RNA sequence: CAAGGAGGUAAAAAUGA
RNA sequence: CCGAGGGUAGGGCCCGUGACUGGGGCGAAGUCGUAACAAGGUAGCUGUACCGGAAGGUGCGGCUGGAUCACCUCCUU
RNA sequence: UGAAACUCAAAGGAAUUGACGGGGGCCCGCACAAGCGGUGGAGCAUGUGGUUUAAUUCGAAGCAACGCGAAGAACCUUAC
RNA sequence: AGCGCCGGCCAACUCCGUGCCAGCAGCCGCGGUAAUACGGAGGGCGCGAGCGUUACCCGGAUUCACUGGGCGUAAAGGGC
């Protein structure tokens, strides 16, 4: 499946926070507070100037550990981008951030993406009135994901609603905390979402 | 406020008995990413001062970039002795589709996305020249009435 | 040439020629080594590479090496020839591919051991 | 194949030992591939020309040589130490 | 004059070289008496008969001998170990 | 003052680790 | 009558193989000489002919992918 | 007219800096020529090679190693 | 949870063993005492129910050039 395993070793190799955990992240046990170099026996060496091929290569890592998302799928949807009307990198990044795990951890369902694509398999989060147990569901403007009926009562789903009581959703969501629901407003622009990675690099990368 | 970027360090030689007594070359590319590129080619016997007169050398030579909202107002072919190179505008979104070296150049120029291709000889000094002098041909429509004004 | 020279004649297409012709299009062969040695190397290297001559199927008898550190190679040996050349040996354009029908995979090696047919190890891991 | 020692040959051969061992390990190595194929094998085996002509030399280092010489029965060597 | 080694001569004077260390250099003294003073000096100069027809042997530890014939400007050594 | 076209040539001496 | 096929005889093209023999390439610092690169010690190369262990040498003609960079022999102050 | 097997990781063109020439122009040094005294031949000293030796400790190897490390080997030195 | 790789192309470095051996290899090439190139280990990179290798096609190959090449000396003007 997906990439298991130890998570602070990828934000330390990009050397830019990902906040791949959640409260760890904003935490001063983050670890690129405490090392902020890449990990491995020569991480305090000093840096080789990189390539080409490494700056492209590195932002594109980047890009697709920040979603936690397989390398075919990845450039499935990259592809599924560039034969596309309108900018392939913009499209690329709506189309990335139309996953249904990723509207759930941004709808504040949970504290990371893992744990919404875990979220979503169990069953705990409900489209538009019905089950959608798969964290690859293009979500589409105008569709209600909510939380099931069974699952209202979580310790965990509320505590995390809970302190998503006060912050505000993105301007192509929308959210109602005393309901449990959200929705997909619009796809986002590129305005909209400021994640650390060129759109650009990534086009020319793939571009072989 | 520039920033430079070196391409292309090489080691020379130069025989006299006794054997090799070297130098090195170095080719650096300056810009502002708003239009306005150099390039410049120092050879000193160590690096450090190869870096520093090439850059010195590359904000002497600079050249006008007409940009278009991302790329290039027509497409340009201009052959440079053996080394030849094609540019050819863009859509937006689709990079700088470019070697090593005419990368380097246009994207230190502020070029958004372009199509370009080394044809011939592909040494990245005369493709570097060629390049320039390509960059240097390219005209808007302002130009281009202001010509066949006839005035 | 001119553009009637180009109607008249018209241009030639590349020909490419396979660098094995001994498998007879085919990804692999089966073969029963009938020499099994060891030669020494071309220009500027020194070693005892160790090569077999193996009559295979397509009616061909080949030299073919032996790649990993020791073998149990003899002259009733049935292998599998794999394809690609040595750049020292001369005439030996085929590789013999281990973990196969009677070429055992190299014993103790455990880095890349998908190549030279190794099973993996179980040290309580 | 019966080994023949000089007197240059033996004394450098001792000297290995007491010196440099792997030196040692290496003539030894050279000596039971001469003594199966004498003109094929390790250590570069090349035919001598000038002076040493009707040797043959297999450098057992990037400097030092094994001269040797070979008959139906025997093999005597003439050095193992230098560069001829 | 020189040393000759046979097969097993040589094999097992290397087997007494990855074996041990006093072994070897009493073996080669014995060589440099043996090459001065042909048939007498250190370690039980003594031609043999009916197992010999002369050649001659010499002492390392009772155990095992260092039997040798010596020609005009040669020196063949037959065993390197214990006898029979 | 200044040059060009024309023409008579060293010997006997080989090798490279 | 035609007719599958079988039999006899004679040809054409292709393939495997053969005592021996001819050159090629590889392993190559074996032996022999010094042909070419410096006027490479006879400028070199070439077509052709003859000869010679061998590079090669020579005859005839051709080319510059060589040479008037010093005294001195034929014609000018 | 005109291939192939096989083999090689290059084969090449112009130009640069050197080095070399039994190529040239100009010019130096006991380099030659002019001149004096020598070595190589004898005896001995000292160093080296070689050989011998228990050991003849080690190094230096064309110029630019060879009375050179020794501007002091009877046991000391001294490593054999 | 596995597989490939960590000299350059090509993202990813240290120690030990070995020592022109054992071996690697697509090209350049690496190995004859500290080998980031062999073997192992630690660590790292790339993918992941897969990962590598071989065989074949297209690409890079504007090295058959219509788009899109050349012919004084690099292969190439027919002797006229
Ligand atoms: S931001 Fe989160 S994922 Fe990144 S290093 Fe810190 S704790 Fe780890
Ligand atoms: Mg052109
Ligand atoms: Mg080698
Ligand atoms: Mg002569
Ligand atoms: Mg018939
Ligand atoms: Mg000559
Ligand atoms: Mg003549
Ligand atoms: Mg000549
Ligand atoms: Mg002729
Ligand atoms: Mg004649
Ligand atoms: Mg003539
Ligand atoms: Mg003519
Ligand atoms: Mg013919
Ligand atoms: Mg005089
Ligand atoms: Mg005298
Ligand atoms: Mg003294
Ligand atoms: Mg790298
Ligand atoms: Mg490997
Ligand atoms: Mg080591
Ligand atoms: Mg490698
Ligand atoms: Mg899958
Ligand atoms: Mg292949
Ligand atoms: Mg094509
Ligand atoms: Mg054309
Ligand atoms: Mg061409
Ligand atoms: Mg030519
Ligand atoms: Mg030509
Ligand atoms: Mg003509
Ligand atoms: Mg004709």
């Amino acid at each position: 499946g997906r990439y298991i395993g130890p998570v602070c070793r990828l934000c330390r190799r990009e050397g830019v926070k990902l906040y791949l955990k959640g409260e760890r992240c904003y935490s001063p046990k983050c670890a690129m507070e405490r090392r902020p170099y890449p990990p491995g026996q020569h991480g305090q060496k000093r840096a080789r100037r990189p390539s080409d091929y490494a700056v492209r290569l590195r932002e594109k890592q980047k890009l697709r550990r920040i979603y936690g998302i397989s390398e075919r799928q990845f450039r499935n949807l990259f592809e599924e981008a560039s034969k596309k009307k309108g900018v392939t990198g913009s499209v690329f990044l709506g189309l990335l951030e139309s996953r249904l795990d990723n509207v759930v951890y941004r709808l504040g369902f949970a504290v990371s993406r893992r744990q919404a694509r875990q979220l979503v398999r169990h069953g705990h989060i409900t489209v538009n009135g019905r089950r959608v147990d798969l964290p690859s569901y293009r979500v589409r403007p105008g569709d209600e994901i909510a939380v099931a009926e069974k699952s209202r009562n979580l310790e965990l789903i509320r505590q995390n609603l809970e302190a998503m009581k006060g912050r505000k959703v993105g301007p192509w969501l929308s959210l109602d905390v005393e309901g449990m629901k959200g929705k997909f407003l619009r796809l986002p622009d590129r305005e909209d979402l400021a994640l650390p990675v060129n759109e650009q690099l990534v086009i020319e990368f793939y571009s072989r | 406020d520039f920033e430079e970027k070196m391409i292309l360090i090489r080691r020379t030689a130069r025989m006299q008995a006794g054997g090799r007594r070297f130098r090195f070359g170095a080719l650096v590319v300056v810009g502002d990413r708003q239009g306005r590129v150099g390039l410049g080619f120092g050879k000193a016997p160590e690096v450090p001062l190869a870096v520093q007169k090439a850059g010195y050398y590359a904000r002497r030579n600079m050249v006008e970039v007409p940009l278009q909202n991302g790329t290039i107002p027509h497409e340009i072919e201009v052959e440079f002795g053996a080394s030849k190179i094609v540019l050819k505008p863009a859509a937006p979104g689709t990079g700088v589709i470019a070697g090593a070296v005419p990368r380097a150049i246009l994207e230190l120029a502020g070029v958004t996305d372009i199509l370009t291709k080394e044809l011939g000889s592909r040494n990245p000094i005369n493709i570097a020249y060629a390049t320039m002098e390509a960059l240097r041909q390219l005209r808007t429509k302002a130009d281009v009435e202001r010509l066949r004004k006839g005035e | 040439p001119t553009i009637n020279q180009l109607v008249r004649k018209g241009r030639e297409k590349v020909r490419k020629k396979s660098k094995v012709p001994a498998l007879k299009g085919a990804p692999f062969r089966r073969g029963v080594c009938t020499v099994v040695r060891t030669v020494t190397p071309k220009k500027p290297n020194s070693a005892l590479r160790k090569v077999a001559k193996v009559r295979l199927t397509s009616g061909y008898e080949v030299t073919a090496y032996i790649p990993g550190e020791g073998h149990n190679l003899q002259e009733h040996s049935v292998v599998l020839i794999r394809g690609g050349r040595v750049k020292d040996l001369p005439g030996v354009r085929y590789h013999i591919v281990r973990g196969v029908y009677d070429a055992a995979g190299v014993k103790d090696r455990k880095k890349s051991r998908s190549k030279y047919g190794t099973k993996k190890p179980k040290e309580a891991a | 194949m019966k080994l023949i020692w000089s007197e240059e040959s033996w004394d450098d051969y001792l000297y290995w030992q007491e010196t440099d061992k792997r030196i040692v390990k290496k003539i030894n190595e050279l000596i039971k591939d001469t003594r199966r194929t004498p003109f094929e094998g390790k250590g570069k085996p090349e035919p001598l020309k000038h002076n040493l002509s009707g040797f043959w030399s297999r450098r057992i280092t990037e400097e030092h040589r094994l001269v040797y010489a070979v008959t139906d029965d025997s093999l005597l060597i003439a050095a193992c130490r230098y560069h001829y």
